[PDB]
């Protein structure tokens, strides 16, 4: 699965969409 | 041809924002996750997020757009700073070393729980030094493996 890339896939969405 | 393990995690990127799993995504269930981030964004903000990808006009988020967001806004690779904010997501006390107890909590605290046994296969895998926690090196060479 890779769990954490993915969490940080999710984060960096976060980071993007709080422009 | 989508595979049923690209599904399943489409769905548990989903879940997280979805908390109470009614299949709709709210403004307040975005915000609960970009404040566990750190973040602050207005409501207003919020309600702007899923304007953009709010097909059916309904005002919320549902799986299929949520698909279309993560298209449009997990367009390819973490740059430089983004790698690095998330990295400190991970380090809670700053300290430059992802303890497995800080992958952990941070985990948990996204809401993502896993058996510890997960957490530190997901340490092990990354720690490439041999010191059993994860290095920003480390943690920036993880993201570009399988
Ligand atoms: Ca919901
Ligand atoms: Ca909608
Ligand atoms: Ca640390
Ligand atoms: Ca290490």
């Amino acid at each position: 699965r890779k769990k954490w890339k993915q969490s940080v896939r999710l984060i960096s969405l976060c980071q993007r969409l709080s422009r | 041809q989508l595979t049923e393990e690209q599904i399943a995690e489409f769905k548990e990127a989903f879940s997280l924002f979805d908390k109470d799993g009614d299949g709709t995504i709210t403004t307040k269930e975005l915000g609960t996750v970009m404040r566990s981030l750190g973040q602050n964004p207005t409501e207003a903000e919020l309600q702007d997020m899923i304007n953009e990808v709010d097909a059916d006009g309904n005002g919320t988020i549902d799986f299929p757009e949520f698909l279309t967001m993560m298209a449009r806004k997990m367009k390819d690779t973490d740059s430089e700073e983004e790698i690095r904010e998330a990295f400190r997501v991970f380090d809670k006390d700053g300290n430059g070393y992802i303890s497995a107890a800080e992958l952990r909590h941070v985990m948990t605290n996204l809401g993502e729980k896993l058996t510890d046994e997960e957490v530190d296969e997901m340490i092990r895998e990354a720690d490439i030094d041999g010191d059993g926690q994860v290095n920003y090196e480390e943690f920036v060479q993880m993201m570009t493996a399988k």
